[PDB]
RNA sequence: CACCUCGAUGUCGGCUCGUCGCAUCCUGGGGCUGUAGUCGGUCCCAAGGGUUGGGCUGUUCGCCCAUUAAAGCGGCACGCGAGCUGGGUUCAGAACGUCGUGAGACAGUUCGGUCCCUAUCCGUCGCGGGCGUUGGAAAUUUGAGAGGAGCUGUCCUUAGUACGAGAGGACCGGGAUGGACUUACCGCUGGUGUACCAGUUGUUCUGCCAAGGGCAUUGCUGGGUAGCUAUGUAGGGAAGGGAUAAACGCUGAAAGCAUCUAAGUGUGAAGCCCACCUCAAGAUGAGAUUUCCCAUUUCUUUAAGAAAGUAAGACCCCUGAGAGAUGAUCAGGUAGAUAGGUUGGAAGUGGAAGGCUAGUGAUAGUUGGAGCGGACCAAUACUAAUCGGUCGAGGACUUAAC
RNA sequence: GUAGCGAAAUUCCUUGUCGGGUAAGUUCCGACCCGCACGAAAGGCGUAACGAUUUGGGCACUGUCUCAACGAGAGACUCGG
RNA sequence: CUCGUUAAGGAACUCGGCAAAAUGACCCCGUAACUUCGGGAGAAGGGGUGCUGACUUCGGUCAGCCGCAGUGAAUAGGCCC
RNA sequence: GUAUGAGUAGCGAAAGACAGGUGAGAAUCCUGUCCACCGUAUGACUAAGGUUUCCUGGGGAAGGCUCGUCCGCCCAGGGUU
RNA sequence: UAGUGAACCAGUACCGUGAGGGAAAGGUGAAAAGCACCCCGGAAGGGGAGUGAAAUAGAUCCUGAAACCGUGUGCCUACAA
């Protein structure tokens, strides 16, 4: 349950490490999202030499939450932290490796380039 | 579930714990409808631990039972003293060794004059 | 199809692919056709339904003498079916769990669990105002109109008694059905508390 | 808020015809022929059900 | 509730091995990418039991890559192969929700060789 | 303008709650186009529903950020202060600029500054009692009427087809899946859970040890049952009829032609009536069906008379919860599982006490998944629902048919 | 009308213009100076320390809020006075 | 009304972080700009705290034990630009 | 003087339980037991102020926000060396 | 309710630090002959029995209005604005 204002830590080294929540993309009074979600949101702390830097607008794609997501299967995964990847509009990450572990969510989204990256799906 | 009997939870305990052993001690009493309602079930739950006897349900009911006076006898030119706990094993466990539950009765009497608060009496059977 | 029923609770199935679901657990004691009506004697077409057999000294000897035409024992709960072919019931007719099969949609009827007196908040899910700034608006039901009127329109909705509504839910899924033990499950969740009545029917959108 | 006009008296009756005493349960008693309260110890002999109490 | 167990006795499972909370489990997850079906491992601390009958689930905690992921999963589910008890840990309660803060060596957790 | 109000009609903005108009912001239908297609422009019908989250400012407004199908315009004392706020504007303090010889003042700013009222009536939301409904009762019902609901994105396919030189790119039609809203419910995820379990500090009490109680926000801390719950789960706005709006007709004269119209006939919208959900015979127009009781007794009077026992039945009273402010509702009253207890479980907690073993000791192992266990489940008349009492029909007349 | 300061507790026009800070800043800070109408003891400018002073930003923190849920107690509700 | 708890988020509330939350004791390490050289300063930011043995120069240290947590409750600054 | 509001607001910070006694009558008075509260005080002394409220025996009209067999109340005696 | 504020233990009670302000309150019967005795009740208060021409003249005592409150019932009233 991602809302606005809520920040994120970033699973890459685009460049940026921490963002904050403007919009939650989808709907015209959507209020939170979830894991597999797209927002939009600004840059709140970068890596000095990243490519992405402090301040700036940016799609990303959350990536895993503290509330997680529930399968058709009846079983549950949660994470110990809410973390996000800049991408670009064509779902393709900004950077060019991805950190943490990712959830399967994100494959039936069609996020593949992300899924493939990722040092392990749950 | 079980009556808030307008008391606080520790005020409602001691109050429960009071006239359960009054009611241990004095075999029957008078007191509200709703008072007599709940201490039914304390009370013959204690009379459970009783009838158990084991040094275990005498610690349990310890703890619920206040540490008065039971009786006092004069027993071989000296005195004998039995506490409530004491008078529950000793009495009242073997007493109602035989019946399964429904140790007490609850007769009702008239309202009490001051409230109007309905009184009955509880008594062991 | 119809039948009446008790909403004996809430578990979960395993479906096949291993798909987990809740379902609700809805006990039919074989129901029983107590009258027929028909045009001719009332004008419309339905037939009266009793369920849950009851004990003699509970029933009166009006009921009684209503239900020896089905030639069975009091019942506790008599409903009227529409939208049923009366040519396929008859007085003293049972009707059992078996007449749905897994998978077929359903309409559930039962009567909400009752909350008693409930303020605007709970009852009809508006706003509570502000809790601090000042606020001295915290539970309350809102302005009842303007000034013109000189009065409230109707429906200007308050506190009041919660719940105890007939309420119907639409598209159920029979999850399963089991002659043996007299038992419905349907997917998710119906209203009404356990023990309550429940009536299964045949979903009239489908 | 006050009230904008005096009650009537025949309003002031009419709110009250519901403000009335009642008297239930009452019925005679086995023992002694009394009446009492039905469910309660007879106040006169002590008895209930038929025992004295 | 007699009732609604003996609907629910069939499905319940039968080789679920007898472990707590605070024992290290190995989860045999069924997966699907498509067609093609796969059993990817959970390995982890078991954090949580609750409930009953077939209602009755259980949370596997693991620290991967460096971030804590809890799965939690139906005990009578037919989409988990394989549950594998691989240590028997010593707690001292049924809810390790204390576990979640620590990191590293403070989450290890005694054997006991039950 | 000065007609009500100066023996008081509270003023901006915000919040809560909405409701109405249509000169329609989106969605629906349609005509014209300087409409190839995708987009549009303009106008016509249309008010069913929907029509945002922030930065700045007391703000309205406005600008900006980011979204959306859309971010409509207005009225309702610029709706709504006996419903809330009080930041702004009008009190007393103080200061700046400015005016004044001055006290002071604004042709201006700035910091600070008391928002009272127990609801009588109508109105509104719920819930009872009375009587009626023409013999008295127990159920089931029809629906006059009324309320509710009414929104919509994106993707796939049709199809890279129609159109286009290309770029680009459909109508219609068929599927999938969302947002917001909403009706239920706690099996799952969680929340709570003050008579559940455990840990723990201080002090005090049970004579002491051991084991416990009191108080310290439930002392604190970690969990947690039932119940109540959303952020959790399930479902809903699906299809389809009838009459229409704008618009398009067919046939057809007046008016040899022409013409949607005059007669005649049809298509046509998220709109209207149905369809779906709920309330509903106090619908005094009081409806209908099934079942039950039975024509009693006494006195007055031809009385639709009066009173008194009753029947069927209902209630008082009592045990209660799935119900509940109280009434009410529903489950029961020994023709008994209604509650309490008891017995056995379950959740829940996490290994009781008393022992034994090891250790100098703190403590650990073991006896033993133990002990404890509100509300949950199943049995069991052990306790209490005893004994009783009250009310409750004998059915008017006229005229059709039989 | 000097020094100093200046859209200020003073700047109406005004949310002046530019820069900083924010995704976005009529407030805030830095600068500029056409000072409507600063200015030297009704002191000018600056100033460590101090302030239940006014103002803006940040970390922490949270039911302030998204958006409300549960529980305890007092009143409210029923009964007697 | 008074009080306790609250998923995910964490000022999006609001005129304004109003209220609440958070900090809070002692010991140790450590501590900036600026300054009137006194301060700023408890800046900040960190670490330790229970019980049992052994040895202590008596303040410690070493070893071991327990819990989610040791100023285990109550009473004690939020901080910075 | 008496209504209406109305048998309505309120009955003024907090723990009492039961047994026995008294008595026409007891939640409220007495006795006993347990429980609970204050304890740099809600304890013990004093100054001012009050001015008999002190003690003993009676009473239950009124006062005591209920009740009252009881009282700092009423009645009768007495008490300050 | 006039007449002095004061027909009555009034410049009192009461109010105020003080100056000062400042009330309310008349009527049994000719004569107390002021209800012995009995009954319900703890009393209060009643019902008898008595006194009296009269007790609905019983000490709140001459007369005893109205508001206000209640009991009984001849007529009317639960589809009405
Ligand atoms: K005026
Ligand atoms: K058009
Ligand atoms: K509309
Ligand atoms: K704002
Ligand atoms: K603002
Ligand atoms: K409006
Ligand atoms: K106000
Ligand atoms: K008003
Ligand atoms: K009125
Ligand atoms: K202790
Ligand atoms: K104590
Ligand atoms: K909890
Ligand atoms: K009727
Ligand atoms: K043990
Ligand atoms: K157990
Ligand atoms: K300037
Ligand atoms: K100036
Ligand atoms: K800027
Ligand atoms: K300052
Ligand atoms: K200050
Ligand atoms: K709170
Ligand atoms: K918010
Ligand atoms: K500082
Ligand atoms: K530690
Ligand atoms: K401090
Ligand atoms: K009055
Ligand atoms: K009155
Ligand atoms: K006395
Ligand atoms: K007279
Ligand atoms: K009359
Ligand atoms: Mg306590
Ligand atoms: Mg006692
Ligand atoms: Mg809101
Ligand atoms: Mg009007
Ligand atoms: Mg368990
Ligand atoms: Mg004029
Ligand atoms: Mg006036
Ligand atoms: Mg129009
Ligand atoms: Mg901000
Ligand atoms: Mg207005
Ligand atoms: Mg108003
Ligand atoms: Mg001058
Ligand atoms: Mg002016
Ligand atoms: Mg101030
Ligand atoms: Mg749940
Ligand atoms: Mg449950
Ligand atoms: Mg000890
Ligand atoms: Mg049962
Ligand atoms: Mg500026
Ligand atoms: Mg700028
Ligand atoms: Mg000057
Ligand atoms: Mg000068
Ligand atoms: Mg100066
Ligand atoms: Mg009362
Ligand atoms: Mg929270
Ligand atoms: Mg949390
Ligand atoms: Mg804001
Ligand atoms: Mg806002
Ligand atoms: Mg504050
Ligand atoms: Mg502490
Ligand atoms: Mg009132
Ligand atoms: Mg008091
Ligand atoms: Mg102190
Ligand atoms: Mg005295
Ligand atoms: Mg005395
Ligand atoms: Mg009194
Ligand atoms: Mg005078
Ligand atoms: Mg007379
Ligand atoms: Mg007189
Ligand atoms: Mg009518
Ligand atoms: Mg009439
Ligand atoms: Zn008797």
């Amino acid at each position: 349950m991602i809302q606005q204002e809520s920040r994120l830590r970033v699973a890459d080294n685009s460049g940026a490490r921490e963002i904050l929540t403007i919009k939650v993309l989808g709907g015209s009074g959507r209020k939170t999202a979830n894991i597999g979600d797209v927002i939009v949101a600004t840059v709140k702390q970068a890596t000095p030499g990243g490519v992405v830097k402090k301040g700036e607008v940016v799609k990303a794609v959350i990536v895993r939450t503290k509330s997680g997501a529930r399968r058709a299967d009846g079983s549950y995964i949660k994470f110990d932290e809410n973390a996000a990847v800049i991408i670009r509009d064509d779902k393709s990450p900004r950077g060019t490796r991805i950190f943490g572990p990712v959830a399967r969510e994100l494959r039936e989204n069609n996020f593949m380039k992300i899924v493939s990256l990722a040092p392990e799906v749950l | 579930s079980y009556r808030k009997l307008g008391r606080t939870s520790s005020q409602r305990k001691a109050m429960l714990r009071d006239i359960t052993t009054d009611l241990i001690i004095n075999e029957r009493i008078v007191t509200t409808e709703a008072r007599a309602k709940e201490v039914r079930s304390t009370v013959e739950k204690m009379i459970t631990l009783g009838k158990r006897g084991d040094l275990h349900a005498r610690r349990q009911a310890a703890t619920f039972v206040r540490n008065e006076v039971a009786s006092v006898r004069e027993e071989d030119e000296s005195i004998v003293v039995e506490s409530a706990l004491q008078k529950l094993f000793n009495d009242l466990g073997p007493r109602f060794a035989e019946r399964q539950g429904g140790y007490t009765r609850i007769l009702k009497t008239e309202p009490r004059r001051g409230d109007a608060a309905p009184m009955v009496v509880i008594e062991f059977v | 199809k119809g039948i009446l029923g008790k909403k004996v609770g809430m578990t979960q199935i395993f479906t096949e692919s291993g798909e987990l679901i809740p379902v609700t657990v809805v006990e039919a004691t074989p129901n029983v056709v107590l009258q027929v009506k028909t045009v001719e004697t009332d004008g419309y077409e339905a037939i009266q339904v009793g369920y849950q057999d009851k004990r003699e000294v509970l029933s009166n000897k009006p009921a009684k003498g209503h239900v020896a035409k089905a030639n069975t024992a009091p019942k506790r709960f008599i409903k009227e079916f529409k939208n049923v072919e009366l040519g396929e019931y008859e007085v003293g007719k049972e009707i059992k769990v078996d007449v749905f099969q897994a998978g077929d949609v359903v309409d559930v009827t039962g009567t909400t669990k009752g909350k008693g007196f409930q303020g605007a908040i709970k009852r009809h899910g508006q706003s509570r105002g502000p809790m601090s700034h000042g606020s001295r608006y915290h539970r309350r039901p809102g302005s009842m109109g303007p000034v013109a009127p000189n009065r409230v329109f109707k429906n200007k909705r308050l506190a009041g008694r919660m719940g105890g509504d007939r309420v119907t839910i639409q598209n159920l899924e029979v999850v399963k059905v089991d002659v043996e033990r007299n038992v419905i499950l349907i997917k998710g969740n119906i209203p009404g508390a356990k023990k309550s009545l429940i009536t299964i029917k045949s979903a009239v959108k489908a | 808020a006050v009230p904008a006009r005096r009650t009537s008296k025949a309003k002031k009756a009419k709110r009250r015809t519901h403000y009335k005493l009642t008297i239930k349960g009452l019925n005679a008693c086995s023992n002694c022929g009394e009446m009492k309260k039905s469910h309660h110890v007879c106040p006169a002999c002590g008895h209930y059900d038929g025992k004295d109490v | 509730n007699p009732l609604i167990q003996e609907l629910t006795q069939e499905q319940l499972r039968t080789d679920i091995p007898a472990f707590r909370p605070g024992d290290t489990v190995r989860v045999h997850a069924k997966v699907v990418e498509g067609t093609r079906e796969r059993i990817q491992l959970f390995e982890g601390v078991v954090i949580k039991r609750r409930g009953a009958g077939i209602s009755e689930t259980y949370t596997v905690r693991k620290v991967s890559n460096g971030v804590g992921v809890e799965r939690t999963f139906p005990l009578h589910t037919p989409r988990v192969a394989q549950i594998e008890v691989v240590r028997y840990g010593k707690v001292r309660r049924a809810k390790l929700y204390y576990l979640r803060a620590l990191h590293g060596k403070a989450a290890r957790i005694k054997e006991i060789r039950r």
